[PDB]
């Protein structure tokens, strides 16, 4: 640590804080997520634990590279590359004018890749909300925060806690599923795709309960045709209101025909919802860009 | 769609994961049979507190792999389980057990300090590369390739697995991969009768030729199972979750 | 134990290799900024007396660290400073004290620095400093001449100097393959001889394995009078290497 | 007529070739020293605002007095000169008067032995100034795109204008074929396309027959940055040139 000079903080969490960093020596600016050390009583978290060993076997450029780990007498810093904002601040910052279509484009189609690379490494993110996808100056956009991220060569089991806040959440675990699939990661995608398109979450539900009714009013109540299997999973009631799924076009009323359909894939409601991979192949990316943004700093 | 990739990618992370085959012979105090005491009562660990089989695994590849750069006295042996066994639940388990729990299924031999400064000296031995693959997650793979399912059969073939975490000879010498195709083959054989199949073959590019000499030793095994002086998987997998598989009688011979 | 030793020299120089794409994936210095700072290490070698071993040893260490970290233009010749300071402690019989290195860069890094920095580069390096380099191999073909030409000698050493400057294209090739380009070029210019049989059976590369790297040196040599680094053909013009970098280069390798 | 032209074209670079040897057989001067004298006349065109066929036609006007003539190294700057004085007479609408070809030498040479080599340039030419240049080519070339793109002409141009300063190898290439060769090369590297059809028909030369051409220029370019001689790099990153001196060349042309 001694070859690092702490430039500011950039981040607080629940383990410890970021820093943006100059590397003294070389000049390399990063991030370093601080990690202090409880070591009486718990160790090295299962969150530092998984980030570490499945981040440094994912290097793509869409996924943020750890550069090294320090790992001392009661310190644990995690180096990683800088990057300049998250998605969230940005889609705040485009409210009086949306982010342009041809970003848009270029920012799903490279949070694809990214996700694609995952999934082939038997990884799951678990956690893709706008506030974990970083951008730079230059038109990228990165996967970030591996935390609640898994690797699924034995299935993912559900939890009864800790998870994806419920915006992005998908209905299969609001219905109580019993495993994480990579459905999961293409729907909370799905979700912040209509976000950047329409400057409004597509999902804002108050609770659970909520959450699941707002995906219905949208999408229509999931039936035995739609989704074989519904009806029988833990949280799903026969009570529930069976509303009708209303068009793409008033849902998402900028988006074109090939928009709306790569949306629809995403969104589907049996966990068929389109994979990664064969999102990268769909006709609404035949033309894509990589614009640079306007960051304002 | 991704089922592919994660097996190739899986077949590619198994060849890097090897420890060193003839560890066991540089390490001056310890041997196979202490290996074999230790990965045995990791067994009952698992079991007393409800873990995953796949923490198991990971737990021993941990430990071989420690083992492959380390010299341990035989008094250390289960400090270094115990912490391979926490770091194991910490990556796997959903919420593993506290530091605590482990200090106490040692029978306070070691201190909480102690698991804990070896929590760290076996992540840096590791250097953090906790994602290993193992024969559970193969034969859950492999599992998805049956016409149709049948839940005896994936019980013994994760008895037979979980059978040649025990012995470091002559198991250290084969890929997950291999291991789980003859234990795969070998449960499929002595529940249904029938052998590897060709969807398998076409997947794995494994033939029953190819997996023919781990075939051999693992049927060895199934055979001395009730004699090994190791019974903790036996007792596990007569339980009614497994159907009470380690009570199936093995062939006398494979037919090959 | 000479075939031992060429034998254990091509294993390791296969081990030692840096990434041959580094510098398109490093943000702020270029090729041409390399080029400068190893045309600098060879000053400093002549200025300070040290062996070519050392010369050789300084730009494999860099190209190995800037393989793997990313180095602002302003710290390149810090990185350079330290990875010659390396070089001399393990090549040299005595190397220059650090307060040496210190002046050379004219004081626009600290004592402290240069000392900083050569401990994160063993650390990126993890202390593996006995590379294999185009030098040793030369070293080695040498004692195939029929009969010794100290003339080709310094040639080649001249031509396998030059590969060190360019990273395109030489970073591509291995440095038992420059080294048998640089010995082949040179024993054609003086001698208009070719690639021994006696190193073929050796090294068991033939003239055609060769005529890649060979057209990149030959086209290097031709090009050398109007490159923008000179202090490599200036120290080649000395009586020690007598005046080399001044003979006609062929104009055909008639391959 | 285009057609006709071509065809006379291609009959008369034939016939203006200087000899290839020639700077072998010249005892004070260098191809090193005509590198510097053609990057200085580049400068001069740049401040003079003079059109690029001028710079091709005094460097042509150059090499075939030098083809015959023994020249010191203190004169071959009046040498060029002469030609730049002579290929804007020919060539601008409005040319330098010659005091502002004296000013630019720094008063080194007198406006009489200006006037004196002009005259002896013309007599050794025998007044044979309308040569065929690269530019010519590359202009009738420029013709057969489908459909036009700025950036692929102003780098075919920055490839082309580059050849003047190496005589080696480039004295050994017609211009049609220099032209040729810096066309494809532009080509592919803006738009990724390969020298088309319709030229091909047109000049007979396939992309065969312009490789030997097309690899050095391919080198010349990698080296660019590297070359001692600057003024075409720094001229060619003007917005009238789109910046393409800054573009990447390509690493592999894949023939
Ligand atoms: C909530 N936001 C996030 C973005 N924050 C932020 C603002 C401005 C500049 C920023 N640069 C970063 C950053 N660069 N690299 C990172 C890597 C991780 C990382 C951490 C963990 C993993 N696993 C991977 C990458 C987290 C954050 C960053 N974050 C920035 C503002 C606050």
């Amino acid at each position: 640590m001694e070859n690092f000079q702490k430039v500011e903080k950039i981040g607080e969490g629940t383990y410890g804080v970021v820093y943006k960093a100059r590397n003294k020596l070389t000049g390399e600016v990063v991030a370093l997520k601080k990690i202090r050390l409880d070591t009486e009583t718990e160790g090295v978290p299962s969150t530092a634990i998984r980030e570490i060993s499945l981040l440094k076997e994912l290097n793509h450029p869409n996924i943020v590279k750890l550069l090294d780990v320090i790992h001392t007498e009661n310190k644990l810093y995690l180096v990683f590359e800088f990057l300049h904002q998250d998605l969230k601040k940005f889609m705040d910052a485009s409210a009086l004018t949306g982010i342009p279509l041809p970003l848009i484009k270029s920012y799903l189609f490279q949070l694809l890749q990214g996700l694609a690379f995952c999934h082939s490494h038997r990884v799951l993110h678990r956690d893709l909300k706008p506030q974990n996808l970083l951008i730079n100056t230059e038109g990228a956009i990165k996967l970030a925060d591996f935390g609640l991220a898994r690797a699924f060569g034995v299935p993912v089991r559900t939890y009864t806690h800790e998870v994806v806040t419920l915006w992005y959440r998908a209905p299969e675990i609001l219905l109580g599923c019993k495993y994480y699939s990579t459905a999961v990661d293409i729907w909370s995608l799905g979700c912040i795709f209509a976000e950047m398109v329409t400057r409004r979450a597509l999902f804002p539900g108050d609770s659970e309960i909520d959450q699941l009714f707002r995906i219905f009013r949208t999408l229509g109540t999931p039936d035995e045709v739609v989704w074989p299997g519904v009806t029988s999973m833990p949280d799903y009631k026969p009570s529930f209101p069976k509303w009708a799924r209303q068009d793409f076009s008033k849902v998402v009323p900028p988006l074109d025909e090939d928009g709306r359909s790569l949306l629809s894939q995403m969104l589907h409601y049996d966990p068929k919802r389109i994979s990664a991979k064969a999102a990268l192949a769909h006709p609404f990316f035949q033309d894509v860009t990589k614009p640079v943004p306007h960051l304002r700093l | 769609d991704y089922h592919e990739d994660i097996h190739t990618y899986l077949r590619e992370m198994e060849v890097k994961c090897k420890p060193k085959v003839g560890y066991m012979k540089k390490q001056p105090d310890i041997t196979n049979s202490m290996r074999a005491i230790l990965v045995d009562w990791l067994v009952e660990v698992g079991e007393e507190y409800k873990l995953q089989n796949e923490t198991l695994h990971l737990a021993v590849n941990y430990i071989d792999r420690f083992l492959s750069s380390m010299s341990v006295l035989r008094g250390k042996l289960q400090l270094v389980g115990t912490a391979a066994m926490l770091l194991a639940s910490k990556f796997e388990e959903i919420y593993p057990p506290e530091v605590a729990e482990f200090v106490y299924i040692t029978d306070d031999t070691y201190t909480k300090k102690q698991v804990l400064r070896m929590e760290h000296l076996v992540l840096k031995v590791l250097t953090f590369d906790l994602a290993a693959p193992t024969v559970n997650q193969f034969l859950t793979q492999y599992f998805l390739h049956q016409q149709p399912a049948n839940c005896k059969v994936e019980s013994l073939a994760m008895f037979l697995g979980e059978l040649s975490l025990i012995d470091a000879d002559p198991y250290l010498k084969y890929l997950p991969s291999v291991i789980a195709g003859a234990a795969f083959h070998l449960a499929l054989y002595t529940v249904t009768g029938q052998s590897w199949p060709e969807s398998l073959i076409r997947k794995t590019g494994y033939t029953l030729e190819s997996l023919k000499p781990c075939l051999m030793d693992l049927h060895q095994t199934y055979l001395k199972a009730p004699q090994h002086a190791q019974q903790s998987i036996r007792e596990k997998y007569k339980n009614s979750k497994y159907h009470g598989v380690s009570l199936l009688n093995p062939p006398e011979t494979l037919n090959l």
